[PDB]
């Protein structure tokens, strides 16, 4: 066994595209509509709960997500991939800021280890 | 340090005194000693004091993290075995002692951790230097199905008798209340019967008492443009 | 042998109207040598002042970790860090070294740039907190600081008023202490503008 | 080893260092030179645990010569002293720490001012007019004190240092066998070999 | 602690600090350390307060009798064999002494004895005890000279004491100064560190390493 | 602490004291001590409550994930589960166990684990501080194959002289029987077994 | 130099507004084997006195025998030996004390906690401790041991000052001393069920109780 | 192994003024984290006009008091009932403690008093006797929180006048006995707040040409 | 060691093992550890060999001495004689004796004297490091006024679990009843106890 | 205190001891004279602990002085040594012990010769040609055991003793400020007062 898949699964393709990285903008444009809005007083997030099945209980899916008590997150694209980076989102806010400072992350730089995140999945072996 | 916990009819409660020391010098007057997991998981920590104010923090944060894992409200048990398996890999030297308390799904509920990672199970609980003060207390005047307003009472006497008694303790009385169905409420500096006197003299200096040599402003601010 | 009682010194810091004070000795030595007469034990991160007493290597190695920290805190968050939270940052690099601690006292002093509220903060060696509304005090003469601060101590003082208290304060603890003197220094801080002070002291 | 004193007057840094190499009963030589020189305007004195002593100048000899190479520049004496101290910080809390103190004596070319640092052990930095590690400022400093001026001549610094050598071969129990002089100034590092 | 004590062409010179400390608290800045034995004996305390205080209040009285008994002044020397005898036969048992007995008379001129709690006796013409000796030895040496004047005499032992209390932090609070003649001893006052500092600095131009 | 276990015609019945001691201070006086490993797998704790509480909960998972892949684990396993850990960690451990259970095949079976880590399969075992003073009273009253309430009268009278001597011991008499009509508890209150 | 072998626990007092309370329980421990049910530490000189010792019950006994000494020698050319000249708590304290620091002086103390409880001639309430380093001192409620830290702070909070003395009664006093010997019967792992009490009061005189128990038990919640 | 020492805690404080003396005590009496007594009276009239106080191990403070107590007595007896003065009582209070130089009294004994041409006077003690006439000296647990602040507000220490800045000392003016007892109760107070060992109660003994007389206040009891 | 007196009807009766151990070394395996200080005045030792035979010899001196001048010694006052040694010289003595005696006025006494040198009157006691393990069995089994066969039997019995289970105890029992009929000794073999 | 030597010529027997007395850190004094001459033709040097040192030479002076007036006679070398060897021997135990080594020489004004009697604390005597007490020997017999003769004259003597001095000032960690020399021959005993 090991993971012996070292090398990266993302490169440089002659015309300068990032292959992997164009075709996962391809899976979000599949993905269903969500937008987000700011007010002066307020910003507010939205999305369609497209049920899979009349059988489902859509509640218990859950594409509106709190990270922290001020931050909220919603998504369009691949929904396994967005609840595991819920996942890492929540912890990374707490062992990277709030066990450091006392207090939560705000929300520029919790995005920024989001995006560090997602960064290192188009680099990583 | 003097720390309670009392459990009543609907839920339960716990409190403490405000001093903390450096051998015989209080170095805080009035310490906050009544730490939160969760909003509705309390505990109160005797010992040192670094030591009981990071394990809180660290098991409260993990507790966080499971509660939004799990879509579901924070349990006593599992800050409690959380807790315990913390501190019994580290065979004492993270010298946390705690009273736990609060409300779940699962009902209300009252333990006591020691350092080494033992737990108990108990309606009336206490810790500290001032411990032994506050159980006679609990041992004297507690009874089964008490109500809120006799728990906060058996509770604050408690400490009393430890801020009175036991050197290690003083100051004033912090209480937490934790009811079942309800948003638990912290009642800080609860009892205030310590209050300085005032003294026989103003000790404020005449302007230009003391010697100086040198006189400078110092640039807190960034480099500036132009 | 006591890693803390070594070099000697120490801090004070107080609150006032719209202001803080804090204050530290000059002295380092080895036991009862003398060795320098200008070490200072305040330093600064932007508007928040920070006061270490104990063993002197670890004095600079904590300002130097400290001014590290802050300055990449400046740079990611576009902003100066503020005493409520340099505060938190002080007690998690503590604790970090829990089983192998730093032998220092540290005390934070600032206003609160958004708020303008006064902030004082100590700490002990290993993170724990104590954030007194009135004074803080540290080092080999904290004894003779309590005794000092708690009788000259009144709520409310004016900028001016707090600088000759402190200094007090500071001045006669240090004089019943053989490992602290050889001068000292009184910071006076306000909202936008902050006052360094040399005092005048016995040598000995 | 044993006695390190230094002294900075107006335009030099002065390094003494004593000659004396005692392994228990036995004086095994009267000649030690215990300093490196770090870079072409900077000199380290050092005292303290057989074998580290000579071991750690050595390895900071070698690093501060690396980056004078990598840059084609020569560090500052505070920037070699902020080098040091941090190694020497690292290094108490080591599973087997450096037992090493030392003084650095350099004159920096940009300000054209001469400078001496104190540094013990466990990484406690001080700059100073004069200096020194051990018992040997117990029996010169109070003599320094007196005299020191800051715009002494170079000569009048060697004459005070004689006087505390003097102070030190009259009280002190062991005999250090003399002292070796170095001088830091703007043209370099030189020994006086009369003293 | 520091204590001094020299001889001159002039008599005998003792200074002291009066700084004592129980670890880093300084206990007292006012304390006597020079023990006055009788009108004409000076001893000087280091070590144990109350040994030295105890047992050189004692000597005077064994001197006191001597006296009577012989119808003459008791030498230096017979003196400080008293407490040196004496201390020895407590040898082991803790006591913790570093003094200087001073004198003046006829036979022997102006003598200085260094006894001590192990028993050593010593006669010598500069003597320096205590946590701060070092930094005294350094300007007495510097500057001592047999046909010093009084007034010379006393200022060198008073700057030798303050050189002690800037670097030693064990020393400190005020210098006592003491002039020691054929006919007695005679006092030379109570002298603030912190003001004779700043005083000397001045007048001096040494300390140049201190801001003032 | 004074703990015990005895086998009998129907099964095995636990016992034990509910005195928790720091020092000549009862810490509590209300402790149970005696702890659920698996429905009908049940253990006497003695030496340091952390040490055997952590013990107690590794075997409690260890039976639990063996439950789910091989169905109900024998006492025997218990027991070995509970060496295995007493015994590899000798060095960092103050722990004397007895394991108790009750199987259709094998029926009630008691197993002792003192300090060391050994295991020893008895009919009755008694462990702690207080065992000590009973050494005597266990030997010549236990007899095979007793009845429930004979057996319960034997482990009531033979705590009762524990707690009388031994200081370390006291408050109720907890006990937890095991058969196959299921888990019943029992505890006995001061004014009832000081009078015996 | 020695260690202590049998012991006694907690011996607990207070002070009412009549005479003074004193109690204490029947256990003689070695170590943590309860071996003697059945001793007896209160030991009462006179009709006056009454002196309760906690610690070593070796040197109990010797310090027994030395009280009923100093009875026989009271008498001893006394007329008034039972009357005028006779023995009070503060001759028979001030007695103990002297021995207690002499011996502790020596290197070779009495290895015990001592309480003298008793009513002077003119009336007044005596109660006074010493223990094995000779140290003295006085309150309105006095406990050795774990008495010290957990009966004290039951007892303040009936005599909390000087003042509270004449306020408080002989049926308050003695219901707070009995509830105090139930909580250490509870927490004291050193402890017996079964004690004694004396009450010295100034009309009534002494009033010697024995085999007396700790009743209303609480335990259900477990 | 016996420990013959032990530490009751305890802070007090002697000032001269000009024609008086006043000696200070707190009266709380302590072991560890316990209290034993909340009124326990540690400063105490000696006869001719002295005032004693023997702070530390209790056992040894009480012996000592009552040896010196004794040592008046007979100095009455012996020398033609002349008055002990306070400079007699501080060389003999030298002895007293010396005598005991290899097994000390664990004290620090403060006197107060009026010397022979009736100025105030106040002499310091450490455990095995070396001594010192004082102007001011607190003794005890929370001696160097009071010491400090005794410096500065009775010496004038780091005070210099207004508009001078360094150049002129705040010239040393003599306290009236209110003055000064303002002083004691500030720096009790101030030490009841930051030392656990100190509170319950200060009692103060003002000692003039007139006599020893007493006053009492109360301390926070936490 | 394992040593006891026992009162009872017709006076007293004092019983002890027979093993002297130095370390695991059976050093004798037939001691007689019932000790005779006067006639109808008897004792059982414990603790150091060498302290306890110095003691009781200079007792036996103390009421030779005794009977000379004031006729017979009561119980009471030979205990005293061993208390006033022991409680003196505890220092520099590790002895623990029980002190059993018969007069015609008190009849049978028994008095302990443990480690410290304080003195216990009681109906029975026991001593020695078996005695630890029958606290339980003789509390259980002790009945005031016994006949002269039963109290044989409580000591046979109570000694047995001694020996049983302390490695320190063994050999052969012995025993000394003390009546106003006279002084009889009694030895019970292994083959005898160890069967019951 | 530190070192004393001793050596036994044709005619006279030479005693060299040190002058430093140092107490820790300092050093006290630099003309200490560690010898009490015993009776007109016998003098004894002396080293060991503080106090013990001077109490112990002079209480043997005392002794021989006394001894000397009341039989009107000086006593031999050899008499001398055995009266301080069995002080000493009955002082090793005692409760606290004489901590004293010493050299005797002594003129034999009956037998003509010169005698150099080593004896330390212990109260172990050896009559030898030359000897020394502590570490002085390590340094000095190898030279000694080369050059010495027993038909040596003084001056030779002084020579021999001016090389050991040489080598110990070389190879010794300590100072000991040089050495006071004193002769003693038939005609008494005196001072080299230049060394
Ligand atoms: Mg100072
Ligand atoms: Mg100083
Ligand atoms: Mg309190
Ligand atoms: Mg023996
Ligand atoms: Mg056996």
């Amino acid at each position: 066994m090991t993971d012996r898949y070292s090398f990266s699964l993302t490169t440089f393709s002659p015309s300068g595209k990032l292959g992997q990285i164009d075709y996962a903008l391809t899976a979000v444009k599949q993905g269903v509509t969500s937008l987000g809005i700011k007010a002066t007083n307020g910003v507010v997030i939205a999305t369609e709960k497209k049920s899979s099945s009349p059988l489902a209980m859509s509640e218990t899916l859950s594409k509106v997500s709190l990270l922290t008590p001020d931050i909220g997150a919603v998504y369009s694209g691949m929904g396994p991939d967005y609840r595991v980076l819920v996942d890492k989102s929540r912890k990374v806010a707490h062992t990277s800021y709030k066990r450091i400072y006392g207090e939560y992350p705000p929300t520029k730089l919790l995005v920024s280890e989001v995006a560090k995140i997602m960064q290192e999945a188009t680099q990583s072996g | 340090t003097t720390i309670v916990g009392v459990k009543f009819n609907n839920g339960v409660v716990i409190a403490a005194d405000t001093r903390s020391t450096q051998g015989p010098i209080v170095a805080d007057k009035n310490c906050a000693k009544l730490h939160r997991i969760s909003p509705k998981i309390w505990c109160a920590g005797a010992g040192t004091a670094a030591d009981t104010e990071a394990v809180t923090q660290l098991i409260g944060s993990n507790i966080e993290l499971h509660s939004l894992y799990t879509s579901r409200e924070p349990r006593v048990v599992s800050a409690l075995q959380m807790l315990k398996q913390h501190l019994f890999k580290y065979q004492g030297h993270i010298g946390a002692y705690l009273i736990v308390a609060g409300v779940d799904p699962t009902g209300s509920h009252l333990f006591s951790i020691h350092a080494h990672g033992s737990t108990d199970v108990g309606y009336y609980l206490s810790l500290g230097s001032g411990s032994l003060a506050a159980m006679a207390v609990l041992e004297s005047h507690w009874k089964q199905d008490l109500t809120k307003e006799e728990a906060i009472k058996l509770a604050s006497d408690a400490i009393q008798a430890g801020i009175w008694n036991d050197l290690g303790s003083g100051s004033n009385v912090d209480v937490c209340v934790m009811e079942i169905g309800k948003d638990a409420e912290y009642l800080r500096n609860y009892l205030t019967p310590n209050v300085r006197e005032e003294k026989q003299k103003s000790y404020k200096f005449p302007r230009g008492t003391t010697a100086v040599l040198k006189e400078s402003i110092v640039n807190i601010c960034d480099i500036q443009e132009e | 042998s006591d890693p803390s009682s070594i070099n000697g010194g120490i801090v004070v810091a107080m609150t006032g109207k719209d202001c803080v004070a804090i204050a530290c000795d000059l002295r380092l030595g080895s036991q009862s040598l003398g060795v320098s007469n200008k070490f200072e034990k305040i330093f600064h991160y932007g508007h928040v002042f920070l006061g270490i007493t104990g063993l002197a290597t670890d004095v600079t190695t904590l300002n130097e970790m400290f001014r590290y920290k802050t300055n990449l805190y400046k740079l990611k968050e576009e902003r100066a860090i503020e005493p409520e939270t340099f505060t938190q940052l002080v007690s998690s690099s503590l604790y970090e070294r829990r089983f192998g601690p730093y032998f220092v006292g540290p005390v934070v002093a600032g206003i609160n740039s958004k708020s303008g509220k006064p902030f004082i903060a100590g700490f002990d060696l290993i993170g724990c907190i104590d954030e007194a509304k009135d004074f803080i005090v540290s080092g080999t003469a904290s004894d003779q600081l309590f005794g000092m601060c708690e009788s000259l101590y009144e709520p409310n003082l004016e900028p001016e008023d707090l600088f000759e208290t402190i200094s007090q304060a500071l001045l006669n603890a240090a004089d019943r202490d053989a490992l602290s003197g050889w001068g000292a220094v009184v910071y006076i801080i306000k909202k936008d503008e902050v006052v360094k002070r040399y005092l005048k002291m016995r040598q000995d | 080893m044993d006695i390190i004193l230094g002294i900075r007057v107006q335009d030099s840094v002065i390094l003494a260092s004593s000659k004396a190499v005692t392994r228990g009963i036995s004086v095994l030589k009267d000649s030690d030179d215990k300093t490196r020189q770090l870079s072409p305007h900077t000199l380290m004195s050092f005292a303290g645990e057989a074998g580290d002593t000579v071991q750690f100048a050595e390895y900071i000899q070698a690093n501060i010569q690396l980056y004078s190479i990598r840059e084609d520049y020569e560090l500052s004496p505070q920037a070699v002293s902020s080098f040091v101290r941090q190694e020497l910080a690292k290094s108490i809390r080591s599973r087997r720490p450096y037992q090493v103190n030392v003084l650095i004596g350099g004159y920096d070319k940009k300000k054209n001012k001469p400078e001496l640092y104190q540094i013990d052990y466990l990484g406690t930095k001080v700059e100073l007019p004069y200096g020194a590690h051990g018992y040997s400022g117990f029996y010169t400093f109070s003599l320094l004190d007196h005299h020191y001026r800051p715009d002494m001549t170079t000569e009048e610094g060697l004459d005070l240092l004689k006087l505390c050598v003097q102070e030190l071969e009259k009280r002190m129990p062991m005999d250090f066998k003399g002292v070796i002089v170095k001088i830091v100034d703007k043209d370099g590092i030189r020994q006086v070999d009369d003293f | 602690t520091t204590t001094l004590a020299f001889r001159f062409q002039g008599g005998i010179i003792v200074a002291v600090d009066s700084r004592a400390t129980a670890g880093n608290w300084v206990a007292s800045q006012t304390v006597k350390k020079v023990i006055e034995i009788n009108p004409f004996l000076l001893g000087t305390m280091a070590g144990g307060a109350a040994d030295c205080q105890f047992w050189e209040t004692w000597l005077g009285s064994q001197c006191r009798l001597h006296e009577l008994r012989e119808k003459e002044r008791i030498s230096v020397a017979a003196a400080s064999k008293i407490l040196s005898n004496l201390v020895y036969q407590y040898k082991g048992a803790g006591l913790s002494m570093g003094t200087m007995i001073c004198g003046y008379t006829r036979k022997e001129g102006p003598t200085i004895y260094y006894v001590d709690s192990d028993g050593t006796r010593l006669k010598g013409d500069i003597f320096c005890v205590g946590s701060g000796q070092t930094f005294a030895y350094g300007v007495l040496d510097s500057n001592y000279k047999w046909d010093l004047s009084v007034e010379d005499a006393l200022y060198l032992g008073k700057r030798s004491i303050l050189a002690a209390a800037h670097r030693d932090a064990y020393s400190g609070g005020s210098v006592n100064l003491y002039h020691v003649t054929e006919d007695g001893w005679i006092y030379h006052g109570n002298h603030d560190v912190g003001e004779l500092f700043w005083k000397v600095k001045e007048e001096e131009g040494s300390f140049n390493n201190v801001i003032g | 602490t004074s703990i015990m276990a005895v086998t009998f015609k129907d099964g095995v019945i636990l016992g034990a004291d509910s005195r928790t001691t720091t020092g000549a201070y009862i810490a509590n006086r209300v402790t149970d001590k005696l702890t659920r490993v698996h429905d009908k797998i049940w253990c006497c704790r003695s030496g340091s409550a952390a040490d055997t509480q952590a013990i107690a909960d590794i075997v409690q998972y260890h039976l639990e994930l063996y439950t789910s892949q091989y169905g109900t684990p024998s006492t025997e396993t218990a027991a070995s589960v509970f060496k295995e850990l007493c015994y590899e960690n000798k060095d960092n451990l103050t722990a004397g166990i007895i394991v108790a259970g009750y199987d259709d095949k094998n029926k009630g079976e008691v197993y002792t684990i003192p300090l060391g880590g050994s295991v020893h399969k008895l009919p009755y075992a008694i462990a702690g501080s207080g065992s000590t003073f009973i050494y005597g009273y266990c030997d010549k009253n236990f007899r095979e194959n007793m009845s429930k309430e004979e057996t319960v009268d034997f482990i009531k009278h033979s705590l009762s002289q524990a707690i009388k001597w031994d200081g370390s011991s006291g408050g109720v008499i907890r006990m937890v029987v095991l058969t196959a009509a299921g888990v019943e508890r029992l505890i006995f209150y001061p004014d009832e077994y000081e009078q015996l | 130099t020695q260690q202590p072998i049998v012991t006694g626990t907690s011996v607990i007092s207070m002070k009412y507004d009549n005479g003074v309370i004193i109690a204490a329980d029947n256990l003689g421990s070695y170590g943590s084997l309860l071996r003697f049910n059945g001793v007896e530490r209160l030991i009462p000189v006179g009709d006056n006195t009454v002196v309760g010792i906690s610690g070593d019950i070796s040197d109990m006994q010797h310090i027994e025998r030395l009280l009923k000494d100093l009875v026989t020698e009271n008498a001893y050319d006394n007329p008034l030996a039972d009357a005028e000249e006779a023995l009070e708590p503060s001759y028979i304290f001030e007695y103990l004390a002297t021995v207690m620091y002499q011996r502790r002086s020596k290197m070779n103390p009495l290895w015990n906690a001592i309480i003298v409880a008793g009513v002077q001639s003119n009336g007044d309430q005596f109660l006074r401790y010493v223990n094995l380093l000779g140290v003295t001192y006085s309150s309105p409620t006095l406990a050795t041991g774990f008495g010290a830290h957990m009966a004290n702070p039951l007892l303040r909070k009936v005599v909390d000052r000087e003042s509270d003395i004449p306020k408080t009664t002989v049926q308050v006093a003695e219901e707070a001393i009995v509830n105090a010997m139930r909580v250490l019967y509870y927490r004291d792992a050193r402890s017996s069920r079964n004690f004694s009490l004396a009450i010295i009061d100034k009309n009534t005189g002494l009033t010697f109780k024995k085999n007396l128990q700790v009743e209303n038990m609480k335990w259900d919640f477990a | 192994q016996f420990n013959p020492y032990g530490d009751n805690g305890g802070t007090i404080l002697g000032i001269a003024g000009e024609d008086f003396a006043v000696l200070a005590g707190d009266t709380r009496n302590i072991t560890d984290y316990s209290i034993n007594s909340r009124y326990e009276p540690k400063v105490f009239d000696c006869g001719d006009n002295i005032v004693m106080s023997a702070n530390g191990f209790a056992a040894d403070g009480d012996a000592l008091v009552k040896r010196f107590k004794n040592s008046v007595k007979w100095y009455h007896f012996d020398h033609n009932d002349k008055k002990l003065s306070i400079n007699s009582a501080a060389r003999n209070i030298q002895h007293l403690l010396y005598g005991k130089r290899f097994f000390p009294y664990y004290v620090h004994t403060i006197i107060a008093g009026l010397d022979e041409d009736g100025k105030g006077a106040v002499y310091s003690f450490d455990p095995v006797g070396s001594y010192e006439r004082e102007q001011c000296r607190a003794g005890g647990a929370a001696a160097s929180l009071i010491m400090p602040f005794l410096d500065n507000q009775v010496n004038f220490k780091n005070q210099y006048e207004p508009g001078t800045n360094g150049k002129v000392k705040k010239p040393l003016k003599y306290l009236s006995v209110e003055e000064v007892i303002k002083l004691v109760r500030d720096s009790f107070t101030s030490a009841t707040e930051r030392h656990i060992q100190v509170g319950d109660g200060l009692e103060i003994l003002i000692v003039t040409k007139d006599g020893v007389r007493k006053e009492f206040y109360e301390l926070k009891r936490d």
